């Protein structure tokens, strides 16, 4: 179906794990969640403007390989997480 | 509010 399947890299894995269980995989919509709860718990947007997160000084900033970006920035996201996991 | 613009991905 629509679903998606993946293996997250070890740096990603020890974000998920942080606030998440273990799995071998998981599924996107579980990791968008994760990263969303990673992002709150550590705060890492901006309290007046809350649609922005800054991650350059976070293992997300490693992650992604930039300072910071907006959460309506879609294609952004989806594409720098792809780059942290393998499609099963 | 952060989560009410996450929910949008």
């Amino acid at each position: 179906e629509q679903e998606t399947l993946v293996r997250p890299k070890p740096l990603l894995l020890k974000l998920l794990k942080s606030v998440g269980a273990q799995k071998d995989t998981y599924t996107m919509k579980e990791v968008l969640f994760y990263l969303g709860q990673y992002i709150m718990t550590k705060r890492l947007y901006d309290e007046k403007q809350q649609h922005i997160v800054y991650c350059s000084n976070d293992l997300l900033g490693d992650l992604f390989g930039v300072p910071s970006f907006s959460v309506k920035e879609h294609r952004k996201i989806y594409t720098m997480i792809y780059r942290n996991l393998v499609v099963v | 509010r952060f989560m009410d613009y996450w929910e949008g991905l």
